[PDB]
């Protein structure tokens, strides 16, 4: 979807460390990076603002 | 057998596997290797190395 998309400057959002794993074909077929893909994860109170 | 405590495995779930059996019955798990951990797992009885 991403690539129809022309591969724009993403973000993955995972709620546990598990998405690393749900989603490895995603997060290891890119370049993480600021620009590229960046993943940030949900903390222990859940509270996504930050 | 009776025991109090049991240590190991290495492998990451036969490790689980022997960590619930134990957190259920209350005897400690004292793992040595790193396994995976699942996030939401309420064991409170296993300690790693």
């Amino acid at each position: 979807i991403l690539k129809s998309f022309n591969y724009p400057s993403a973000s993955l959002i995972c709620a546990k460390a598990e998405c690393l794993l749900r989603l490895e074909e995603l997060v290891r077929g890119f370049l993480i990076s600021k620009e590229t893909l960046s993943v940030r994860m949900l903390d222990d109170s859940r509270d996504p603002t930050p | 057998l009776g025991v109090a405590a049991i240590f190991g495995p290495s492998h990451s779930s036969s490790a689980n596997a022997v960590q619930s059996i134990c957190n259920a019955l209350g005897v400690p798990h004292i793992q040595t290797r790193w396994k995976h951990q699942v996030s939401d797992n309420k064991d409170s009885f296993y300690v790693s190395l």
